[PDB]
């Protein structure tokens, strides 16, 4: 019962390890130029024009 | 004894991948977004006031042409609003009054809800006789459901607070996949934009990142200090944010596979029910307990705005998919459109 | 109508213990508040009472005095507005009463349109203005003039009664049946006996009378409503607690029968 | 990630005393109100005792109240249960629990089957 | 010219659907709705059996619709759910009052029930819901307090120097024991409702009267009384 | 007649005026221009104002003795009422403005609230005592001294509000206030020439047309800006812009 709850939680413990990680720096840069790149089509950031709905 | 032994494994694989996270955060998002001017004060107004339920608002979901969209309410219907009019469409009565999800097809075919009678109901919109009726009635969750969202025409992925989520195949009312692991109640569940990916948060304060095709859970999530409420994946789909009771938003990262940013306050106690990021992804709304909605700078997590307005609590949360407006339901039967 | 004269004096000195008895009354509600006994007594509806009242009892003295326009306009400007104004708000409060403790289901969709459209605050604005154009049509052309008041008054007064005669069975701090009955008898006999006087009489001193009816109706309708009250929350502060207002409300509803 | 660690079971003669601690990791102590729940061999999880997150409001089990004490210190994120004069029905499995949610009076679902905010738990067992 | 014309069907159906919401309100503004809460050996399923043989109506929902004296009711037990229930409690936040069954014949799983009525009670979003609090099974708590091999003193230290409360009801051929021990548990019950109500919220405490109809009576006298102090709240004359 | 013709539609126009401002104050209540601009009192004076407009009416027609008799009282009592609530505005921003903390400290905590209303019932109950002395004495005395004391309130008023420093980041709260005296101060001293010129027949229109124009210039000068951003653009009304 529990024996099998444990085996299958340290399974996927297992399979979440193991796997690449990129730097937290290369990830926060790449949200940013995200951010940055689409800033002109956002229109909740710059107001559109009342016009534009 | 083995159980000993299991434990001991587990708590050195936990122990491995928080040496693993810790050594690759080499910086922090404030640090490096320290550079950039931040947004200026921002004010929405409520254009529009969509007013017609009777008891508590306790979901919403835009539709893919950004004019239409459906509430459900728990007094037992589906409204379903021109939000550009403020015209009613359609206003489909369902059998169970406990209804805690609803969702809007992409191609604007189908609608689904469920609550406490553990069922996703789908009713078909665009029928030849013009009438709402329900076309599938999914069943095999033994939980209350609490969130749902198409995948296609035919395909639906649904959270149950069985501690499990699925994914249906519509046609032939069968759970082609099932996505176990956590262990609470899961409350929200997010679509990442390629489809191939989605998160879910549950009561267990982790968020796990699911895969659809092969029904396993990729990566696992652990920032939180409560039940989580609320998830909405980044525009980029590399991202996500989460609300919990705990009265904190937090981003994630699923390259660097650990949290970037928190967003919380002092003066802010009260949980959180509601996330969703704008277009661009540079806001990040949420809304509270406090009967405000506040609007934060998901890259310097400074408080931009925020949407007063509602009488009780907030519930659900949206953004179109042109991010012209977020429109905000609530517990006083009340939808508003702010832009 | 002479200062020193002891139908005056009499009646000035009534007018200023009653003036005393209704800011005392102003102070012990101001100084309890958030309490069940004067949020079920009618909340800001009995300081709004209380200070007309106020205002009515001050403006007494000038009353008294040498005839003048001034005088004469306020006679029917102030203390037949402080009546009206009066009498109505107890009505108001007793149909409030009997429509929250009774017909509520009986009649249901009435109830919604009379709280979703602001019920309370607008049949009271329209019993002032209907007062108001009454009056001044009334100046326009003693006893005439004062018919119509009197008609308008008693008829308000007969809707309190006719509103309050199912409750007699309400809880007491909601039931208001001797306080209705006894002033509604009271400023009918005073009118009928005035009406009557009016004609025949010599005509002089007989502004003492109606003045000393006028404050004998005031200090009615002020003391009957608001001394039981504060006897209650003073000389009974246990009577006063949001639990015993739960519990008796509770035992009227559910009777052992 | 919220982690509750017990300590301090074990052996105890009838009329022994004992004393347990939970180490909390992964949240603010002081804005959660903490629990002490057991369970007995053949029988479900029963609450035993609570304390308020200052420490002012304490309350008890009727069959522990003059025995058990319930405390806790917000500076080592740390919360005690002392218990004097055990008995032999005491046996049981304690457990640290935490309520769900911070800054309210109200604790729910402490004693569930399955509860993410709970201690693995350690056993104590009375008997001469 | 479409415009105008699909303009007007949008108008027009927002009208129809408009009607059908003002009617449906009229019956659910009509309709009380009450949640029953409970163990699994509190004995809500005779309740909701005995009102729904009284009188005539009616997954993971056991609703239930009947008519009392041409009043809509709306009684439904949440079965089919996990242990959890921080999360679905909250949509009963709008309901007219919860019904909550208790075992006053099980002393072991006493303390479970009080705590599962604190628990309620002292709920953000359930703080302004009166509770009808139903002490079932009555005969065999007088069963076992006559029997004497089961004490509440043990249990329950603060019953030893219990006393009867003045305003007890002597029903006949009641024995002391059992009145005392039925309105200890009753105020044991009653301490929690008290301690932090505030006049919000009220508790409506009813000893099971063996199986009558009396039941039925003072859930419908608890629900008048619950609307009426509404209706007075609302006025703001309470 | 013509000029009471005229000065009607006059008084109907500033009484409409007046309305708007009134509803526009009290739906717009909670919003912070009105909480920055008074409050209950920015509703008090503009009910004040259009009392002043409604004692416009009694100047013409037959001159019955009481109508005559009462003319002034009632043309000041709510006038006075309206300068004292904007006096009271003015010493509010003079504090803030021109005087140390420590003083500020103490003096704007309590020049809000029932404070502020006992000094308004305090310029009231002088202007009542004012007006019945007056009245039972006197049966350019008259009028100068019912007019002394709302002279008395403007120029304080105009003295602490004319000179302040208007951050460009912040909203001018003394702009309003001193057109506001000023339209006051020079209607009025364009009025008295024309008391003591025009005709002994249009002598009581030359009042009523005083007081009106009195009435509107307060009102464009104070209500009317406040009213064009509490109703076309809302975009201003934030907190941490007015308080």
């Amino acid at each position: 019962a529990s024996i099998a709850q444990a085996r299958k939680l340290v399974e996927q413990l297992k399979m979440e390890a193991n796997i690449d990680r990129i730097k937290v720096s290369k990830a926060a840069a790449d949200l940013m130029a995200y951010c940055e790149a689409h800033a002109k089509e956002d229109p909740l950031l710059t107001p559109v024009p009342a016009s534009e709905n | 004894s083995e159980l000993d032994q299991l434990r001991q494994e587990a708590e050195q694989l936990k122990n491995q991948i928080r040496d693993a996270r810790k050594a690759c955060a080499d910086a922090t998002l404030s640090q490096i977004t320290n550079n950039i001017d931040p947004v200026g004060r921002i004010q929405m107004r409520t254009r529009r006031t969509l007013r017609g339920h009777l008891a508590k608002i306790y979901a919403m979901h835009w539709g893919t042409d950004s004019r239409l969209l459906v509430s459900a309410s728990q007094d037992g219907k589906l409204i379903i609003w021109d939000s550009y009019t403020t015209n009613k469409v359609h206003a489909i009565p369902l059998r169970s009054s406990w209804v805690m999800t609803c969702a809007y097809a992409p191609s604007g075919n189908y609608v689904a809800c469920g609550g406490l009678d553990n069922i996703c109901s789908i009713y078909n919109l665009k029928t030849r006789e013009g009438n709402v009726r329900v076309s599938r009635e999914l069943a095999g969750h033994t939980g209350y459901l609490s969130c749902c969202r198409f995948l296609d025409d035919n395909q639906i992925v649904t959270s149950s607070g069985d501690t499990t989520c699925a994914l249906w195949d519509i046609e032939t009312g069968q759970q082609t996949t099932t996505f176990t692991g956590h262990t609470g109640d899961v409350m929200s569940l997010s679509l990442a934009p390629d489809t191939r990916l989605f998160v879910s948060g549950a009561c267990d304060a982790s968020a796990k990142l699911w895969d659809v095709r092969e029904g396993m859970c990729r990566q696992t999530f652990t920032g939180h200090e409560s039940d989580i409420n609320a998830i909405c994946f980044f525009p980029n789909g590399n991202a996500f944010a989460t609300g919990s009771d705990d009265a904190t938003c937090r981003l994630f990262d699923l390259r660097a596979d650990q949290e970037l940013m928190t967003y919380s306050h002092d003066n802010i106690i009260c949980g959180i029910t509601s996330v969703s990021f704008s277009k661009s992804g540079r806001l990040l709304l949420a809304g509270y307990d406090d009967f405000n909605c506040n609007v934060w700078d998901a890259l310097k997590a400074d408080r931009a705005g925020v949407l007063a307005g509602h009488d009780n609590r907030v519930s659900c949360l949206g953004v179109t998919d042109d991010g012209m407006a977020v429109a905000t339901g609530s517990w006083d039967s009340f939808l508003k459109i702010w832009n | 109508l002479e200062w020193h004269e002891a139908p005056t004096i009499a009646v000035a000195l009534l007018a200023a213990l009653g003036f005393l008895s209704t800011l005392a009354i102003l102070v012990i509600f101001w100084r309890h508040f958030q309490t069940p006994i004067v949020r079920s007594a009618g909340g800001p509806m009995c300081f709004l009472m209380l200070t007309l009242l106020l205002v009515a009892y001050m403006v007494v003295p000038v009353y008294v005095g040498p005839p003048k326009v001034s005088t004469c306009l306020c006679r029917q400007a102030l203390f037949p507005l402080c009546f009206t104004i009066c009498i109505s708000c107890i009505a108001v409060r007793s149909f409030q009463i009997v429509c929250a403790f009774k017909m509520a289901s009986r009649f249901p969709r009435a109830y919604s349109y009379w709280v979703r459209y602001q019920g309370p605050y607008v049949s009271m604005a329209f019993i002032t203005v209907l007062k108001m154009v009454i009056v001044v049509i009334g100046m326009l052309a003693y006893r005439n003039s004062l018919l119509f008041n009197t008609s308008l008054d008693l008829l308000l007064s007969v809707v309190g009664f006719s509103f309050a005669y199912m409750g007699k069975e309400l809880p007491t701090n909601y039931n208001e049946a001797k306080f209705i009955t006894l002033s509604m008898t009271f400023y009918f006999t005073s009118s009928v006996s005035l009406c009557t006087f009016m004609s025949a009489y010599s005509g002089v001193l007989v502004t003492i009378v109606d003045l000393l009816v006028t404050v004998l109706n005031l200090l009615a309708i002020s003391l009957g409503y608001f001394g039981p009250k504060c006897y209650m929350i003073l000389f009974y502060p246990e009577r006063n607690t949001p639990a015993y207002f739960n519990s008796m409300i509770q035992g009227y509803t559910m009777r052992r029968d | 990630q919220v982690q509750l660690q017990e300590s301090g079971g074990g052996l105890v003669q009838p009329g022994g005393s004992l004393r347990l601690s939970c180490a909390a990791s992964g949240f603010t102590f002081s804005n959660y109100k903490m629990n002490w729940v057991r369970q007995a061999p053949g029988k479900g999880l029963e609450w035993v005792s609570d304390i308020s997150q200052s420490g002012a409001s304490i309350s008890y089990t009727g069959s522990v109240k003059g025995r058990f004490t319930i405390s806790r210190d917000n500076a080592k994120n740390t919360l005690y249960l002392q218990m004097n004069s055990l008995k032999p029905e005491d046996t049981a499995v304690y457990y640290c629990a935490r309520c769900p949610a911070p800054f309210t009076r109200d604790c729910f679902d402490v004693t569930s089957t399955t509860y993410a905010y709970r201690g693995q738990g350690t056993q104590v067992t009375v008997s001469s | 010219e479409d415009q105008r014309n699909e303009e007007k069907a949008q108008r027009e159906a927002n009208k129809k659907i408009e009607k059908q919401l003002q009617k449906d309100k009229q019956v659910y503004r009509a309709t009380h709705r009450l949640l029953l809460l409970g163990a699994d050996n509190s004995g809500k399923s005779t309740i909701v059996k005995q009102m729904r043989i009284l009188h005539g109506g009616s997954s993971g929902i056991f609703e239930t619709k009947f008519q009392v004296d041409k009043v809509n009711f709306h009684m439904f037990d949440v079965g089919g759910q996990r242990d959890e229930r921080r999360k679905w409690i909250q949509c009963f936040n709008d309901v007219t009052a919860i019904i909550f069954v208790v075992d006053s014949s099980d002393y072991n799983r006493l303390q479970e029930a009080l705590n599962d009525f604190k628990s309620i009670w002292n709920n953000r979003w359930l703080r302004t819901i009166s509770v009808i609090l139903f002490l079932n099974k009555q005969d065999l708590l007088a069963e076992k307090v006559l029997a004497g091999k089961s004490k509440i003193e043990d249990y329950f230290p603060e019953f030893a120097r219990y006393t009867t409360p003045e305003d007890a009801t002597p029903e006949p051929g009641e024995d002391p024991r059992v009145t005392r021990a039925k309105y200890f548990i009753r105020d044991e019950f009653l301490r929690i409702s008290t301690a932090s109500g505030d006049g919000r919220h009220y508790c409506y405490p009813h000893f099971t009267c063996a199986v009558d109809t009396q039941n039925v009576k003072f859930v419908f006298d608890a629900v008048t009384d619950i609307i009426i102090k509404e209706n007075l709240k609302d006025c703001g004359l309470f």
